[PDB]
């Protein structure tokens, strides 16, 4: 079971950017993804969680600009409307097994997102 | 209409049945693997086919998954002392199992409530459904919701997003008990195949001996059962099958 | 809502022990997990429903708790536990913001 | 529920049991053989209450009944059974409508003077309450019954039988074959009949048993043909 993560770029606040993470030796249909960050030297934040039949969740201090979506093999995070700090890491992270939600055991390598003119 | 129907009660508003004059079968739910919890005290499952017992009383409700641990005798919890306790000598058990599917809604199934708060703990085997506002202060609250006047009814918010300890579980109780009265709850027993013209030791309705079982002629009324000879000699003639 | 961490920072020789204590603003169970995130290395589940090892973690971390208040001991300290440590338990579902993490602490050994 | 007072008062007369009330003990079954049993019967050319227009006053239930009666519109319904019949404590009801036999054990807030009202039956005041219930259940002639309670359990036996008498029971012998049994623990001692605006005629016997020793008589294909106090 590997996960990755791709999506790093240079881009000016309020230009969107898609992340998307691919998963390798087991299946989505089964299994949560999530998207978490972490700033600089800073602690960790919670982004999202996608369950396996679909539904999502997000997280209040987001207040409801990131996008998560699925298929086949990318679960993938669209942003909008981008600050000058969300300068962060993502990862992608996945679960132990059924259901035991936030567990978050397999991580992605990290994927750093920074704005700026 | 017990184990899986459309409506199933509420914690603190649980839905009691009595369950008399049947012939239950505990081997079909044994054998079955749709309950995430089944294990009980006092009396194994495995021969609960042959205990005989005079009622039997199963209390449905829907809780927390991570609640399913409170209900159990000599435990104590939150809807263990304020919604449903147990006595520390209960006779029988509770088969739980996961119900996401069924009992959590997308916004949030809001329509199971429990009670946090009441004035003492209630004895085992008692049910609340006055939704009286618990007070804390010294003013009376006059029944009025306000600051220090706690509304002890809370509903959970099940979602499918939630956790396995925070989905929603039915849970069906059985408890079973005997006193000074004729017992009717029990299973089928069992009747192996008859064999005629050897000689074998029968077991009929509870009469037992040896002897050769030969087919006969001769007229019975409808309500004989047994036979006899001159002198108290049994020649069994009603097949319970 | 609230998850807090106690101490931000804390050292101990290598033949030492030392605890550290997170707090929920809610009732979250026994709902609770643990990290460790070396400097520049995705974070590893030690510890979760706060009483039991992950797969492949060392004995020397032990996890308590339950309810409110949670605590992770390490006894007998090397020099590869010098890392950050956080907290994250499982917060009801609409009432709050579905799962938090904590502060971390960081923990330095010489 | 309803109070009624228009009724003749008089004494019950009395009439000779002659050689009824004879019932199967169990479900044996013998073949020309005198069989001697030791039980709970009425005795025989023993002197029986007559009831009678309308008059159904409360009977003690000592320790059975022998019920019989003869009619031909069927005035005659069912039976309350029980201790205080205040719903205090548990009470038999018995009642064998047109539509099907109706029994229950619970608790009733019965009435003084419970009747039925019919022709179209429009009354139904035996009782008004009843609650914490334990049991249910639905399954020129002369109708003979024994109703028996022994270790908690509730015994009636049943005949019915065509005549040609007119005011006296018909001078015969009859066995009393088993019909139905009640698993209830209750502790009994007293009884009230039923019967069906307008007045009607009707008479009902009434017999009390005790412990006796009879001999019975078999046939050939085991039904009692004679027995012998
Ligand atoms: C409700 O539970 C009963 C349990 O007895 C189910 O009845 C059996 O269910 C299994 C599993 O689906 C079947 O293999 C059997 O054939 C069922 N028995 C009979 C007699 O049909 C029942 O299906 C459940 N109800 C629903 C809607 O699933
Ligand atoms: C029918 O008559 C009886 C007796 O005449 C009534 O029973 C009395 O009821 C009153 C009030 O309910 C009580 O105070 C008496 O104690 C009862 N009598 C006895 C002897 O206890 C009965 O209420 C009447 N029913 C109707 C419908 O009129
Ligand atoms: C007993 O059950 C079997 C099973 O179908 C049936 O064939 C038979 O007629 C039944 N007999 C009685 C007396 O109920
Ligand atoms: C007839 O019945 C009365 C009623 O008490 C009784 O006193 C009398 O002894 C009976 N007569 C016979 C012959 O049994
Ligand atoms: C109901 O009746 C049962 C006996 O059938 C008795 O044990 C119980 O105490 C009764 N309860 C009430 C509330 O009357
Ligand atoms: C007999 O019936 C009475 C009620 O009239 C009851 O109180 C008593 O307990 C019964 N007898 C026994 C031995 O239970
Ligand atoms: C027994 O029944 C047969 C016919 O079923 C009848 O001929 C015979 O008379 C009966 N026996 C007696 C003693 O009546």
């Amino acid at each position: 079971q590997s996960v990755e993560e791709s999506g790093g770029r240079l881009v000016t606040p309020g230009t969107p950017l898609t992340l998307t993470c691919t998963v390798s030796g087991f299946s989505l249909s089964r299994y949560a993804m999530s998207w978490v960050r972490q700033a600089p030297g800073k602690g960790l934040e919670w982004i999202g969680i996608i369950v396996d039949s679909g539904h999502t969740a997000y997280a209040s201090w987001a207040k409801g600009r990131f996008t998560i979506s699925r298929t086949s093999t990318t679960v993938d995070l669209k942003m909008t409307s981008l600050t000058t700090e969300d300068t962060a890491t993502y990862f992608c992270a996945r679960e132990t097994g059924g259901g035991a939600f936030y567990v978050f055991e397999f991580w992605g390598p990290g994927t750093v997102v920074t704005v700026s003119s | 209409e017990v184990f899986n129907a459309t409506r199933f009660a509420s914690v603190y508003a649980w839905n009691r049945k009595r369950i008399s004059n049947c012939v239950a079968d505990y081997s079909v739910l044994y054998n079955s693997a749709s309950f995430s919890t089944f294990k009980c005290y006092g009396v194994s499952p495995t021969k609960l086919n042959d205990l005989c017992f005079t009622n039997v009383y199963a209390d449905s409700f829907v809780i927390r998954g991570d609640e399913v641990r409170q209900i159990a005798p000599g435990q104590t919890g939150k809807i263990a002392d304020y919604n449903y306790k147990l006595p520390d000598d209960f006779t029988g058990c509770v088969i739980a199992w996961n119900s996401n599917n069924l009992d959590s809604k997308v916004g949030g199934n809001y329509n199971y409530l429990y009670r946090l708060f009441r004035k003492s703990n209630l004895k085992p085997f008692e049910r609340d459904i006055s939704t009286e506002i618990y007070q804390a202060g010294s003013t009376p609250c006059n029944g009025v919701e306000g600051f220090n006047c706690y509304f002890p009814l809370q509903s959970y918010g099940f979602q499918p997003t939630n956790g396995v300890g925070y989905q929603p579980y039915r849970v069906v109780v059985l408890s079973f008990e005997l006193l000074h009265a004729p017992a009717t709850v029990c299973g089928p027993k069992k009747s192996t195949n008859l064999v005629k013209n050897k000689c074998v030791n029968f077991n009929f309705n509870g009469l037992t001996g040896t002897g050769v079982l030969t087919e006969s002629n001769k007229k019975f009324l409808p309500f004989q059962q047994f036979g006899r000879d001159i002198a108290d000699t049994t020649d069994a003639v009603r097949d319970p099958q | 809502q609230v998850l807090t961490q106690t101490p931000s920072s804390v050292s101990a020789a290598v033949g030492g022990t030392v605890t550290i204590n997170c707090q929920a603003s809610e009732d979250i169970y026994d709902n609770l997990v643990w990290y460790q995130q070396k400097p520049g290395q995705p974070p590893k589940l030690l510890i979760y429903d706060a009483s039991t090892l992950a797969f492949g973690v060392s004995s020397r971390f032990r996890g308590s708790g339950s309810g409110t208040h949670f605590t992770l001991t390490m006894r007998d300290v090397q020099c590869d536990d010098a890392a950050t440590y956080y907290c994250q338990g499982e917060f009801s579902c609409s009432s709050g913001d579905c799962t938090a993490f904590g502060g971390g602490t960081e923990v330095v050994v010489k | 529920c309803v109070n009624l007072t228009t009724r003749t008062q008089l004494p019950p007369a009395y009439t000779n049991s002659f050689t009824r009330g004879v019932y199967y003990p169990d479900k044996v079954f013998r073949s020309s053989v005198l069989h001697s049993t030791q039980d709970l019967f009425l005795p025989f050319f023993s002197n029986v209450t007559w009831f009678h227009r309308f008059d159904n006053p409360v009977l003690p239930f000592n320790d059975g009944v022998y019920f019989a009666s003869t009619e031909k519109s069927n005035i005659i319904r069912g039976w309350i059974f029980g201790t205080t019949l205040d719903s205090k404590t548990q009470s038999l009801l018995i009642v064998n409508n047109a539509t099907n036999v109706v029994i229950k054990v619970c608790e009733f807030q019965f009435c003084n003077d419970p009747f039925l009202g019919v022709w179209m039956e429009s009354e139904f005041r035996v009782y008004s309450s009843a609650n914490n219930c334990t049991f249910e259940y639905v399954s020129k002639n002369l109708r003979e019954f024994v109703f028996k309670n022994i270790d908690g359990y509730f015994k009636i036996y049943s005949k019915h039988t065509p005549i040609n008498l007119v005011r006296d029971l018909p001078q015969g012998f009859s066995a009393l074959e088993p019909l139905v049994d009640l698993p209830i623990g209750i502790n009994i001692t007293r009884f009230q009949t039923l019967l069906a605006w307008t007045a009607g005629a009707a008479a009902y016997y009434v017999g009390y048993l005790q412990p006796r020793t009879f001999l019975l008589k078999y046939n050939e294909n085991g039904t009692i043909t004679d027995a012998v106090d």
